């Protein structure tokens, strides 16, 4: 039923496919149950990975979130069957590359970032490795892509003690006391981001400067854009703004559509 | 520099 390629992706496992019914781009993942921590049970209660529950939770309707479009279970791995756009580039490499973003790149970007999230979190997922590692860029169609739900969870209201994302992206009360509520800490994970994406790297790599609250701009970013990476990165997570509030910012006024920003700034 | 950091 899949014609399997070639790896696309460290230690994970995912190869480029086609699906023969019908030639259409597949993303075949495959994750080893040796390595599985969280599990799940679906809508009918069958015993799957937490990922598998997640990405199905999301995956209905058009989004900016990668979609799956089947899985099967094997002895040893799951299998996980997700869309694959083309031509693509993830925005680790695409900042690598091309460096610091101009704003209205940026701009575009992080709006589309911020709709995806929105869309997990009215699901019922929280993603909790939001990076710019896992964000693909469609280069035609100039959307985004949200990826790897495999250190995600459900979404809920009360404290969190447990995290395997990125720790370079993790907030300030998990690095100094192992406890973050989602929101909140989403939000901080996307004041990283947004500053990856206009100082071309990210601000922080060690746990003190995370905790420390001090945002040094290596690059000319506007004061617009400043203040509200200072807003996301707010060392108390009360203090952090709201989906909401991000998306009524000024700085992120009069953002480009899809299209625009693919015939601007991709093609 | 500029690195990619694992989960
Ligand atoms: O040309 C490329 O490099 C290229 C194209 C491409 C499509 C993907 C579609 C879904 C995915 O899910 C994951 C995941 O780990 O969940 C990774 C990917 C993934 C990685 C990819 O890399």
């Amino acid at each position: 039923q899949y014609q399997v390629g070639p790896l696309l992706g460290g230690f994970g496992s995912v190869y480029s496919g086609i699906r023969v019914s019908d030639n259409l781009p597949v993303a075949i993942k495959h994750v080893e149950k040796d390595r599985i921590s969280d599990w799940g049970e679906l809508p009918n209660g069958t015993r799957v990975p937490m990922e598998v529950v997640l990405l199905k939770k999301v995956s209905s309707g058009f989004s900016g979130v990668i979609r799956l479009l089947d899985w099967f279970e094997r002895p040893d791995s799951f299998v996980l069957i997700l869309e694959r756009p083309e031509p693509v580039q993830d925005l680790f490499d695409f900042i690598t590359e091309r460096g610091a973003l101009q704003e209205e790149l940026a701009r575009s970007f992080f709006w589309q970032v911020l709709e995806a999230v929105r869309h997990c979190h009215n699901c019922g997922v929280l993603h909790r490795d939001i990076k710019d590692e896992n964000i693909l860029i469609d280069l035609n169609r100039g959307e985004l892509k949200l990826i790897d739900f495999g250190s995600g969870a459900l979404l809920k209201d009360t404290v969190y003690t447990d995290f395997d994302g990125t720790r370079v992206y993790s907030p300030p009360e998990w690095i100094r006391y192992h406890r973050y509520h989602g929101r909140s800490a989403a939000v901080w994970s996307l004041g990283i981001l947004l500053y990856d994406m206009v100082c071309g790297d990210i601000p922080f790599e060690h746990d003190e400067e995370i905790i420390g609250g001090q945002v040094f701009f290596r690059q000319r970013v506007s004061s617009e854009c400043q203040h509200l990476i200072r807003w996301c990165l707010a060392l108390r997570p009360s203090d952090r703004p709201t989906f909401e509030e991000i998306q009524n910012h000024p700085w992120m006024q009069d953002v480009l559509l899809p299209q625009e920003t693919a015939e601007i700034h991709l093609h | 520099k500029r690195r990619r950091h694992p989960s």
